[PDB]
């Protein structure tokens, strides 16, 4: 997420001729930060409501609505918009492929430290291995 | 009348067959027909009313039905039981809730329900069975 | 009343298979009955 | 610094190809061949790999673009969705001969990977390396060298199954579907056990005190048990209520079958025509 | 009259033949046939004629153009802007006024369509203030579009919204366990009634 | 002139043909001298399948060349 | 690796040098264990003295967390915005390794945040430090932890790592006996039904032999 | 060496294509060998076809009664089940795949041909048939394989089998194992028709050293898979295809049994059975994987 402070130091740094703004407002650079932003809360949220969105964009609610309607008519980034209670929700992650997602990540652990075990103590760990069959 | 009957103005719709009934009953070959015809029209437009909401407001409904609210009421119960809408009605603000039926339960029960009646018949023939080997049944004395 | 995901309804499940899996049992055995028999050896 | 899910139908490609121009030529000879794939984001993933016909002038490997490009067009009448992504070598280190391949490689790509599988090897892990081109100034000159890349063994059910046969190649049903589970959970077994030994020892007194080891065991003892949130619960009872009344069905039907059986035995018999 | 197809398919051989024969005619003809393409919605081609640009450009008679023009964006602002702005060349022909109101209600549709694709739960005056039109307006239109079965979703008349069906469940499957249930019942049945 | 002929299978055939034969001649050739119906038969030169009728020589006869050979089924 | 740098550099110094070189590591981001700097023997030997208030910020730092600073605020020094944030990073990781799904208010109470919008940016920052890996759910007020790591241990810490251990291991065993168990009931009750239609198709097959002689 | 069988020997397979002894007998190829990467490759292109079908062309040799195959490659065919070969795109698709795999290295000459019959087990139909005995009878040798992708997922073996045909005219005396396989109703009358005009070889699979030792190399990181695996969920349009398939072979029989091939009902009965393992299986995983993860409780 891209912060107002620092889009603002881009812009003083930046030279007058490439500030291409579009005459009716929302200048090209603003409008591709926006929706980078959107894009890259939707990696980081369940579910936002419209309030919340527009304090993390700097922008009013219903701008921040209209922008999210758009993105996700055009197909850019996947959600559906509850207007009644106003919040816009971002992907699922059901609890069955997530467990499964889970499980892989705790045996890549076990892996990851087994190998580090063998990286580290060679002969004490290749004793255990040989008594392993054994025992 | 079959134009605001396409366009859903119920009101006028039913206002001008009521109107029309008179001289149609004076009809040869549609007298006998005119009650069933107009009973399939008023259901037919009754259904259609309720299509495409999920809560409607009876008040409305009956306002639009040239009827009463208990009239109304009465009229909705008899197509709930058995015709083509599937909702409740809330008596207290008056209301007709759209009710949408759960498919897992309802297999759910119906399995059930199947298999407790597989069972009952299974052993009622067992039973079948025995007394028809063992020769069991009723003499004249 | 209630939805179908709990180990009460499973355990009913449970004991119409076993009351079922019984009954088939019963029927084999007394099928194989008539199976051995003589009589139903002609026809 | 991207994501690498690699293939074991790669793996096997060049395995193959390896061992059949070393029985072709008599003598060991290392290949030189093509990788396609998807890029997804950051993420990049490998599924098949052709053969490339490279020649050699004084002590120099070219690739024929042309052949290549022939290649290309017949890989993508089939397999539409898929792209360019690199090449593989099969050998150890990376040489100024593979620096050289991959300059060659890079007039047609932007940024194209870089696989090398060892076949004489006497490790115990899998020897494939995947590397990136980076490019560096060292001394002031400009040079561009190699940056390893981790990767992952990408999931599929049809791999999986074709490769767990291949692997085994070997009187009841559960049977086998239960001598599957239980290899896999003594593989698990075995590990977990290891770890155990290794932290006890260290908590006793036998091996040199180690922290990241000893936190990173820690962090593995925190994640579990996994997932016991009241949605996941109900998830799994759904499941077992579902396959519970399928077998109640099936069940019924067997009966039914058995019923049938019985009452035509029984017709047969106590009836007179 | 205007009986729907015939009259329309009446009307483009009419005005082709008033196009071969009639060529003086076509400063008056040319907002017929513009009528007529928005009508059909399907040539989409009013400017591929280039002889016509040099004559439409001409300020006195660009209604018709851009009426077109905002017709194929599919916004209403402007072509009620453009309609009421506009005076002494469309509200006064019969033949215009009484074909205006479809055309002005197929925008309004197409609007709505587009409009209510990514919302789950929408109200009813965000519509109406989308569309600029009445409350009762709104609602009359999402009644015809859902029995017209071009909007799936269903109106809430006590909070005044409309629920529109996203989620998407697996009935297949209970289906199928409800045939099996059925034809294990049947052939049960039968298989008890077999023994006599 | 003579030109092996090369199936996919790997089948080649010594057929004795003329230059100035054209595509259908070395079709009902090929059919005398194994068997094959001249419409379950196409064959492919330099990866590319020859419109029957344009002769031969123009395609390239340029001697003992190898006209991959594939078979087909009609309709059925 | 700052912490290896930072172990080699404090070598030669003590004293003031000593607790410059930990505020300085405290501050320096990235950095989230402690534990060989703790180890070192002239840090241990810094409890005597003056200084004590430097080895026991370093131990919070540690293991401890951040009711635990305000409940010692007294007694430990001041300490800047970026260790005041790296004390609160620390905290949420303490608390998703214990709990998968941490409710707003436990956080919000630990953290002594006001508003939401607070909570949730320093959230996003820690995910953003690629220390704990999950997602913020607002309507349930929930954050949802998939990944977290392993904070710094004490020498008494490993019997629960043992205990936990030998549980799985246990576990895993008895899986292993069911699942041999349950084929070689099954293998049996194959063969036992196999057996028995033989038997009785061999019965059959007498009967028939011996009716139509 | 177990690398001997990769060696192509050009002068042995020309003098057994000239010397073909295949022609005095009939049933004279008895053994079918696969290769570990034709058969990967098979299965892969099989299940990313979907739920369509998919073709291609299989390289590789003879060895007296056995049929060797090394290699495998898809044709594009746009795949969709066409309505045969191809608008000539496969036509030129072959050869030039040929010819440019015999100037890598790839110097085996094509063997047979592959395709997919997901959901409906794994035969011959009559245009396939008929298709095998064209081939058969212009170029030979001539394997035709048949794979069932989905079917593999479900029961966790693959399902493959290699068939050759007979000639015309030919009446095989008896010999018939028929082994029961699960075929749904509309595709039933074409298995029942084109039953004895084919015979399936036995099939072998093998692998070379290296590929051995790659392969215990990789297990040690592939055991993850088999512990996340979840086979509960991505078959689930293929259980309720079962599903219907069973309920309507059941109601056929319910019209036999009241009417007055044989005995349906066991044939229903069988499939039932299948099906409801299968999903047993898939249930008792998830109960294994639940026993081991989820009730550690540290
Ligand atoms: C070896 C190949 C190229 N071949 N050689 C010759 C012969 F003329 F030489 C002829 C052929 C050849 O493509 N046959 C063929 C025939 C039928 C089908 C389809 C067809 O019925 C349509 C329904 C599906 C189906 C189920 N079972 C066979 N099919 C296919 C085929 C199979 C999978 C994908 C694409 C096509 C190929
Ligand atoms: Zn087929």
């Amino acid at each position: 997420i891209i912060r107002g402070n620092q889009l603002q130091e881009f812009a003083a740094m930046l030279m007058p001729h490439q500030k291409a703004t579009t005459a009716d407002g929302s200048s090209i650079l603003d409008r591709a930060v926006i929706e980078h932003n959107l894009l890259s809360a939707s990696k980081l949220y369940n579910n936002i409501t419209f309030e919340e969105l527009g304090a993390l964009l700097e922008i009013p609610a219903a701008k921040a609505e209209k922008i999210a309607s758009q993105m996700i008519t055009e197909g850019r980034m996947n959600g559906f918009i509850d207007q009644i209670d106003g919040i816009v929700h971002f992907e699922t992650r059901e609890a069955l492929p997530t467990w499964d997602k889970q499980i892989q990540s705790l045996c890549f652990q076990v892996n990851n430290l087994l190998e580090k075990i063998s990286q580290t103590a060679p002969e004490w760990t290749a004793q255990a291995m040989e008594a392993q069959m054994a025992q | 009348i079959i134009f605001k009957f396409y366009e859903s103005k119920y009101a006028s719709c039913l206002k001008m067959l009521d109107e029309m009934k008179d001289n149609l009953l004076l009809d040869m070959y549609l007298a006998p027909h005119v009650r069933t015809l107009y009973t399939q029209i008023r259901n037919r437009a009754l259904i259609q009313y309720f299509s495409p909401y999920v809560s409607a407001d009876m008040h409305r409904m009956a306002a639009a039905f040239n009827t009463t609210v208990a009239a109304l009421e009465d009229e909705l119960t008899q197509l709930i039981l058995e015709g083509l809408i599937s909702a409740r009605v809330d008596s207290h603000s008056k209301i007709l809730y759209a009710r949408d039926v759960d498919q897992r339960s309802t297999t759910f029960e119906k399995s059930l329900l199947m298999g407790k009646e597989f069972q009952r018949r299974a052993k009622a023939m067992m039973l079948r069975a025995a007394v028809l080997r063992n020769q069991i049944h009723v003499k004249s004395p | 009343p209630e939805k179908y995901n709990n180990p009460a309804m499973l355990h009913n499940i449970d004991q119409e298979m076993l009351k079922c899996i019984e009954l088939d049992e019963r029927l084999k055995a007394m099928d194989q009955e008539i199976t051995v028999n003589p009589q139903f050896v002609q026809k | 610094s991207v994501s690498v899910a690699l293939h074991p139908l790669v793996i096997l490609n060049i395995s193959d190809h390896w061992i059949r121009m070393r029985s072709q030529e008599g003598r060991p000879v290392q290949v030189i061949g093509a990788l396609i794939g998807k890029q997804e984001g950051r993420n990049i993933e490998v599924m098949n790999s052709f053969e490339l016909l490279s020649h050699t002038v004084e002590e120099k490997i070219i690739i024929d673009k042309e052949y290549y490009y022939t290649k290309e067009e017949q890989f993508k009448q089939v397999f539409k969705e898929l792209e360019f992504l690199g090449w593989y070598t099969t050998g150890g280190p990376p040489d100024p001969s593979d620096i050289h391949v991959h300059k060659q490689v890079c007039e047609i790509i932007e940024s194209p990977l870089f696989l090398k599988l060892n076949p004489m090897t006497k490790h115990t892990d899998l020897p494939v390396s995947v590397f990136e081109s980076v490019i560096d100034i060292i001394n002031g000159e400009a040079t561009m060298l190699f940056a390893e890349l981790t990767y992952t063994l990408a999931t599929e059910e049809a791999e999986r199954i074709g490769v767990d046969h291949v692997a085994r190649m070997t009187n009841s049903t559960v049977a086998e579907h239960l001598i599957a589970q239980h290899s896999a959970i003594k593989m698990l077994h075995s590990r977990v056990k290891l770890i155990l030994e290794y932290v006890k020892a260290s908590e006793a007194g036998e091996v040199p005190f180690n922290h990241e080891i000893l936190r990173e065991a820690y962090a593995l003892c925190h994640c579990l048990p996994v997932l016991s949130t009241d949605k996941f619960k109900t998830d799994f009872y759904d499941q077992c209520n579902d396959v519970g009344l399928m077998a109640y069905l099936g069940t019924i039907t067997k009966t039914c079958n058995t019923m049938n059986q019985f009452v035509n035995k029984f017709n047969v018999l106590y009836d007179r025509q | 009259e205007g009986e729907f197809e015939k009259a329309h398919t009446d009307f483009f051989e009419a005005f082709k033949n008033y196009d071969e024969s009639g060529s003086p005619r076509r400063t008056t003809c040319l907002k017929y046939l513009v009528l007529a393409n928005m009508l059909m919605k399907s040539g989409i081609n009013p400017f591929d004629s280039q002889e016509a640009k040099p004559y439409k450009n001409d300020p006195e008679i660009l209604a018709m153009t851009n009426l077109v023009s905002a017709y194929q964006n599919n916004d209403i602002t402007e072509f009620e802007k453009i309609l009421k702005t506009n005076h002494s060349n469309i509200m006064d022909d019969p033949f215009i006024r009484e074909h205006i109101e479809e055309l002005l209600r197929n925008i309004r549709t197409q609007v709505l369509i587009k409009l209510i694709k990514p919302y789950t739960r929408i109200h009813i005056p965000f519509i109406s203030k989308e569309l600029n039109i009445d409350v009762a307006d709104v609602e009359s239109l999402l009644v015809q579009c859902i029995l017209d079965n071009t909007i799936h979703g269903r109106i809430d008349q006590v909070n005044q919204l409309l629920e529109l069906d996203h989620q998407k469940r697996g009935g297949a499957r209970y289906t199928a366990l409800d045939k099996w249930t059925n034809q294990l019942n049947s052939l049960n049945q039968a298989v008890v009634s077999k023994l006599a | 002139m003579l030109i092996k002929v090369k199936t996919l299978t790997g089948k080649e055939i010594e057929i004795d043909i003329e230059p100035t034969d054209k595509v259908e001649r070395i079709k009902e050739r090929v059919e005398e001298k194994e068997g094959i119906p001249p419409q379950q038969q196409r064959l492919i030169y330099s990866g590319k399948q020859m419109n029957d009728e344009k002769t031969a020589a123009d395609y390239k006869i340029l001697g003992g060349s190898v006209l991959h050979l594939v078979l087909a089924l009609r309709g059925g | 690796n700052l912490l290896e740098q930072f172990i080699l550099l404090a070598k030669g110094t003590s004293g003031s040098a000593l607790t410059a070189l930990i505020s300085q590591v405290l501050e320096a981001p990235g950095v989230y264990v402690f534990g060989e700097l703790l180890e070192l023997a002239n840090v241990q030997e810094l409890a005597e003295g003056a200084n004590a208030a430097y080895l026991q910020l370093l131990n919070l730092f540690a293991y401890g967390t951040y009711p635990d600073y305000i409940a010692n605020k007294e007694s430990l020094p001041e300490l800047s915005t970026a260790q005041q944030n790296k004390l609160k990073h620390l905290t949420i990781v303490s608390l998703a390794s214990r709990m998968k799904c941490i409710p707003y208010s436990v956080l919000l109470k630990d953290l002594e945040m006001r508003n939401l919008r607070e909570l949730e940016d320093l959230i996003i920052e820690a995910v953003y430090t690629d220390i704990i890996q999950g997602k913020l759910d607002q309507r349930n007020q929930l954050l949802e932890v998939d990944f977290c790591i392993g904070r710094d241990i004490r020498k008494k810490d490993i019997n629960n790592i043992v205990k936990t251990l030998h549980e799985w291991c246990d576990g895993c065993e008895a899986v292993l006996l069911g699942i041999e168990q349950q084929v070689l009931r099954a293998n049996q009750y194959k063969e036992n039904h196999n057996r028995t239609q033989q038997q009785v198709e061999a019965e059959v097959t007498n009967i028939k032999k011996t009716l139509k002689a | 060496s177990i690398d001997e069988i990769y060696k192509y020997d050009k002068k042995q397979q020309q003098e057994i294509l000239a010397a073909k002894p295949w022609t005095k007998d009939h049933h004279y190829f008895k053994y079918c060998k696969i290769s570990a990467l034709a058969l990967l490759k098979m299965v892969m292109h099989a299940r990313s076809g979907g739920n369509l079908e998919v073709m291609g062309l299989m390289l590789g040799k003879v060895d007296g009664e056995t049929m060797i195959i090394m290699d495998s490659f898809a044709l594009p065919v746009e795949g969709t089940e066409t309505r045969v070969n191809a608008q000539a795109a496969a036509y030129e698709y072959m050869a030039a795949y040929i010819e440019n795999a015999k100037q890598v290295g790839r110097l085996e000459n094509a063997i047979g041909w592959y395709h997919s019959h997901p959901g409906y087990g794994c035969w011959l139909s009559g245009i396939d048939v008929s298709t095998q005995m064209l081939n058969q009878q212009f170029q030979e040798p001539f394997v035709a394989v048949v794979i069932d992708p989905t079917r593999t997922i479900s029961a966790g073996k693959v399902n493959l089998g290699a068939f050759r045909t007979y000639p015309k005219g030919y009446k095989p005396p008896d010999e018939g194992p028929s082994e029961y396989q699960t075929i749904p109703l509309n595709k039933i009358e074409d298995f029942g028709v084109h039953c004895k005009q084919y015979y399936a070889l036995e099939v072998s699979y093998f692998k070379s050293s290296l590929d051995r030792k790659l392969l215990e190399l990789l297990w040690n990181k592939y055991w993850v898979n088999t512990l996340s695996s979840s086979s509960l969920l991505t078959n689930a349009d293929y259980t309720t295809g079962q599903v219907f398939d069973l309920s309507e072979k059941l109601e056929q029989s319910e019209a036999q049994l009241g009417r007055g091939s044989e005995d349906k009902l066991a044939k229903a009965t069988r499939d039932s059975c299948k099906t409801t393992i299968e999903a047993i299986h898939g249930l008792m995983s998830q109960v294994i994987k639940d026993k081991l993860f989820n009730q550690i409780n540290i």
